[PDB]
């Protein structure tokens, strides 16, 4: 009956979020209101800066996003998905938007600032995690997908770069920028390439089991210390991706290995998460046995590692990036395609 | 090794999204 106080919860949950999905937030602060401090990192039309509150002096990630640069790149419809999404959302391992606004030039989204840094950093440093540690994180990401496919959205870029670690050593996912509202098949080609799913390669339609695969993939990332398909171009590792071959290194587990098996399925009728038992196939699955589900979700299990941290506002759990200097135009930039922002 | 033809390769740094 633990599956009927899982429908319960998911019941409210899409209450909650439809009331937001149907009626956005928009305009809740002014960039004014935040002092600049530094970047966390960027993306190929903005940039996400830590700055701090001067009303509150709380600390936030502000995520900046050229409007000119976003239409040149086709994201217009992307980029709203991400903020009218975000601001509907509520999870425990999902940051939260705290603010939304935009100026002549600019769309600004203030986040949670999480201080722990990013996967990524702490993936490539240890350079593996043992099987324990990569399944504390792989548990809050299966309850993450749970809750996100019960709203009808596909999220669509899951990786190491985008999961950050905070203070109690436990991930919140970021990026937002693929994930869309869809009942049925998508086709957009969209994502990083080692985690694409083949469907996604091979230009099909598409559903939520592509994250699912992508989870395959992180798993096996966060375990080995290298991706199950990588080379120096995105073309050989599509040819990986879409071979059907796959193999792991002689130390993960038989469980961890058949998991993965199960996860990278280049049959969509076989992958797990994408079965009549759904996310259930995997949360029951023997390398999940020690996992208790429900003290992951209240944060009550003990955390692999806690992040360094050296007070407010610090960052060094974060690169160094070239800083630029904000400019808004006296002319407002495409005003009518970002309207509902 | 597996381990050190990743490290070797021109992808250990963050990987930027696609799109069309
Ligand atoms: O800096 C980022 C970033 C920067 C620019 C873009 C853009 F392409 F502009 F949309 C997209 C993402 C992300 C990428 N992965 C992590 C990075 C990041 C780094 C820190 C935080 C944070 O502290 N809170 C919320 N999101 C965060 C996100």
């Amino acid at each position: 009956s633990e599956q009927e106080s899982v429908k319960e919860f998911l019941a409210k949950a899409k209450e909650d979020f439809l009331k937001k999905w149907e009626s956005p937030a928009q305009n809740t602060a002014h960039l004014d209101q935040f002092e600049r401090i530094k970047t966390l990192g960027t993306g190929s039309f903005g940039r996400v800066m830590l700055v701090k509150h001067k009303e509150t002096g709380n600390h936030y990630a502000m995520k900046i996003l050229d409007k000119q640069k976003v239409v040149k790149l086709k994201q217009i419809e992307h980029t709203l998905n991400e903020k009218r999404i975000l601001q509907a959302v509520n999870f425990p391992f999902l940051v939260k938007l705290e603010f939304s606004f935009k100026d002549n030039s600019n769309l600004y989204m203030v986040m949670e600032y999480v201080p722990g840094g990013e996967m990524f950093s702490h993936l490539r440093r240890i350079g593996r995690f043992s099987e324990p540690h990569a399944r504390f994180y792989a548990a809050q990401i299966v309850l993450t997908f749970e809750y996100l496919h019960s709203l009808d959205l596909i999220y669509r870029d899951l990786k190491p770069e985008n999961l950050l670690i905070d203070q109690q050593g436990y991930i919140q996912v970021t990026d937002f920028g693929f994930a869309k509202r869809v009942k049925g098949r998508t086709w957009t080609l969209c994502g990083t390439p080692e985690y694409l799913a083949p469907e996604i390669i091979l230009s099909k339609g598409y559903n939520k089991a592509v994250d699912w695969w992508a989870l395959g993939v992180l798993i096996y990332e966060m375990a080995a210390g290298y991706p199950p398909f990588f080379a120096d171009q995105p073309i050989q590792i599509y040819e990986k991706i879409v071979s059907g071959k796959v193999r792991f290194p002689s130390h993960f587990s038989s469980d961890l290995k058949d998991l993965l098996r199960n996860l990278l399925q280049v049959d969509l009728t076989k992958r797990f998460g994408n079965l009549k038992n759904g996310v259930n196939d995997i949360k029951n699955h023997k390398w999940f046995a020690t996992t208790d589900w429900i003290a992951i979700y209240q944060r009550k299990v003990e955390a692999p590692f806690i992040p360094k941290f050296k007070g407010p506002g610090d960052t060094s759990n974060f690169d160094d990036y070239e800083e630029e200097e904000i400019r808004v135009s006296i002319n407002e930039k495409c005003g009518k395609e970002f309207s509902e922002f | 090794t597996t381990y050190a033809d990743f490290i070797a390769s021109g992808r250990t740094g963050r990987r930027n999204a696609i799109h069309d």
